[PDB]
């Protein structure tokens, strides 16, 4: 040990990171008509605990029968999943959502379902997100939507009402426009603008401030006489191969999973 | 034509992160050099960031009884923030610098008579248990103490946190938070002592202080 | 600097020890029909006031007529000089006299003269000793006399009175006996005994009390009967080639150099 | 030792029949070069003297 420190017995790695693949695959039996020294051992013991666990002869399983192996977060949280939604009352005013992993708070005002889910699954995360935002409703709504990191000025969150901002602010920081008519969706990639090293689900009130957001995002309409229909919004973010994933956490217990119910 | 020496006016010294500009300046006088001692007056390895940093210390010590209940938190500490206080030597070292990134070696120990019967578990849990399973507890990196078996366990952990360094005058959140829950009932026969006390080892590792400050909090 | 200290001007050796010779000896001219740069200097910056002071023409001295350099202290103070001296006035009774380097401790109750003066020209004093001891007077005296090292039991200091000492304690440091009819003389070796690295004289109370004594000798006599003359004793130290000499301070100022005056 | 850099007190400048002596001197600043136009704005030879 580099730190001036001495042991006699050894210091093995615990709980290592991406041991198998998910995919049924072969990367003869896998055990068998030997002696299963596996069935037994000392799981206080970090380095005996890691001994491959076998009870009785098997055979090599095989291969999957399709392509892609669902259990690389990559590919899995690669499917974009839901965010939230919120829906405009009145014209000329905008909505403000953080991107918070704060397992504290819950939705509607918070991260839902699989989001909340993943996200807490470990402690540290950094690296842009696919951000897809479907509109329902309304049509030649024009709009727009802006990227705000953590740290700057931005409208109240959680609220719908006029904007207190500079139009020159808003376009400023990279903003989009779009017109409910021509499309009713947006996919666009939300950058790693962050002065921290990266940010966490878990964590206590005060950090739980301003270390657990990502950014937030921001949608004004425009021309929306409610003598029309109603204007809704669903968010959904899905992850990109820039993003990294640090240290694995205990997942939430199922009481703290949480699901904004509608349909 | 013979030049004859005149004094070199403007000058810079220093050491470490003091430095002084002199505009009126003259040479350093110095005598003698350093001398290593033939015969030294103490064997110890010389004082040392390692030495008085890197080291163990005792954090907190509790006790756990017949009455604690499964899972029952025998002990929440932040292990960091219990590091920087007087009674250890670290302070010193931290006491003067505000910020500093680091790992970690945590040893737990106890003391139970092979006549009791139970187990702990003890884990090294970045920022705040949140809502995280109890029963998931052995993710995180721990340490599992069962009495018939072992009466101590060793972690170790690199730096996990959202930002480059922990600031010790005044943190944001805590770096650990070390979490020792009953993992099974401690019971026992009548007669036999109904507890066992139990302590918490700690000391940092590849210690890196940085920005020499005066303030205390 | 190995201290990670920097520096943009020099640093060099500021009063540098045993410079030069101190016999006349060639070790021409010593400066002239040139020109006389060592004349002027910038005495306060440590590098020029160094430069060899020059003012007029000379001629190289040539050589002395004595063989040895009276300037070597080795030599010098290897002439035994003069330390203390006491008298006997019962029989059966003994003497106790500490070795001292504090200026503070005035004579007789203390380093006088020469001694008193050498041992305050530098900080730092370790090794061996040359004691050589006169006795004056009585005759058919039994006598005996002991090295007593810092720190350990001895009778009361400068003090004539019946010793509180175990023989064997005594005999068991290491001790001599004598008869002043036989001799009336002693030259014994005194050891660098310490637990000290170096002893010294410039010191304040505290430590002026524990680091500033090589150590003690005790003489206790015998068959005394005080019908007989007067018993008298002198003590001389003289430094061994042994013997280190760490750091110049400043001379003591005269007003503090006392002498035990007598004859 | 190291020298550190002090400036030039006294200096001699001018240009043409013009000549300035200065003691309390220090250099001159001077940004970017002389540009030739990749497109003449004129294309009469520049006033000189035969010109004129
Ligand atoms: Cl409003
Ligand atoms: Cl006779
Ligand atoms: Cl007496
Ligand atoms: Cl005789």
């Amino acid at each position: 040990d580099d730190s001036g420190g001495f042991s006699t017995t050894v210091s093995t790695e615990q709980n290592v990171p991406d041991p198998q693949v998910g995919i049924t695959t072969m990367r003869m039996d896998v055990s068998g008509v030997q002696a299963p020294v596996g069935a037994i051992t000392t799981i206080e013991d970090p380095v005996l605990a890691k001994k491959v666990p076998e009870t009785f002869p098997e055979l090599k399983p095989g291969e999957s029968r399709h392509t892609s192996d669902h259990m690389s977060i990559y590919k899995f949280m690669g499917r974009s999943h839901f965010l939230c939604t919120f829906t405009f009352n009145s014209n000329n005013k905008e909505y403000t959502f953080p991107i918070t992993l704060s397992s504290t708070s819950n939705p509607p005002h918070g991260l839902p379902s699989t989001l909340r889910w993943f996200f807490n699954l470990f402690q540290l995360y950094r690296g842009p997100l696919d951000l897809t935002i479907i509109i329902t409703g309304a049509t030649d709504v024009d709009g727009m939507a802006w990227f705000t990191p953590v740290g700057l000025a931005v409208d109240t969150p959680w609220v719908e009402k006029e904007s207190a901002l500079q139009i020159d602010y808003k376009t400023a920081l990279g903003a989009v426009r779009f017109n409910t008519r021509r499309t009713g969706n947006i996919q666009i990639r939300l950058p790693w603008y962050s002065y921290l090293y990266a940010v966490s689900g878990a964590l206590d009130g005060l950090g739980d401030k301003t270390d657990s957001t990502f950014g937030l995002v921001s949608i004004q309409i425009a021309n929306y006489n409610h003598s029309d229909e109603y204007l809704s919004f669903s968010c959904y973010l899905s992850v990109t191969e820039q993003s990294e994933f640090y240290f694995p956490r205990a997942p939430l217990n199922s009481n703290a999973m949480l699901s904004t119910e509608s349909m | 034509e013979q030049m004859i020496q005149s004094v070199d006016r403007t000058a810079v010294t220093g050491a470490s992160y003091f430095t002084s500009v002199d505009q009126s300046s003259v040479h350093t006088a110095e005598v003698g050099s350093h001398q290593i001692e033939p015969l030294k007056t103490s064997v110890d390895k010389p004082g040392s960031k390692k030495t008085q940093g890197e080291k163990f210390f005792l954090i907190h010590s509790a006790r756990w009884l017949t009455t604690h209940a499964l899972f029952h938190e025998v002990a929440k500490l932040d292990v960091v923030k219990l590091l920087y206080n007087e009674q250890f030597a670290v302070q010193g070292l931290l006491r003067y610098h505000t910020y500093a990134r680091f790992g970690i070696e945590i040893q737990v120990q106890i003391n139970p008579t092979p006549f009791q019967q139970g187990g702990l578990i003890c884990a090294m849990v970045p920022g705040d248990q949140s809502y995280g399973s109890i029963a998931s507890l052995t993710v995180y990196p721990h340490g599992l103490l069962n009495c018939n078996i072992n009466n101590v366990v060793r972690i170790k952990v690199p730096f996990i946190y959202t930002r480059g360094a922990y600031h010790f005058k005044d943190p944001q959140y805590p770096v650990w938070e070390l979490t020792i829950r009953v993992w099974s009932e401690l019971n026992i026969g009548t007669g036999t002592s109904a507890y066992t006390s139990l302590n918490v080892l700690a000391r940092f590792t590849d210690l890196e202080l940085h920005g020499l400050t005066p303030l205390s909090t």
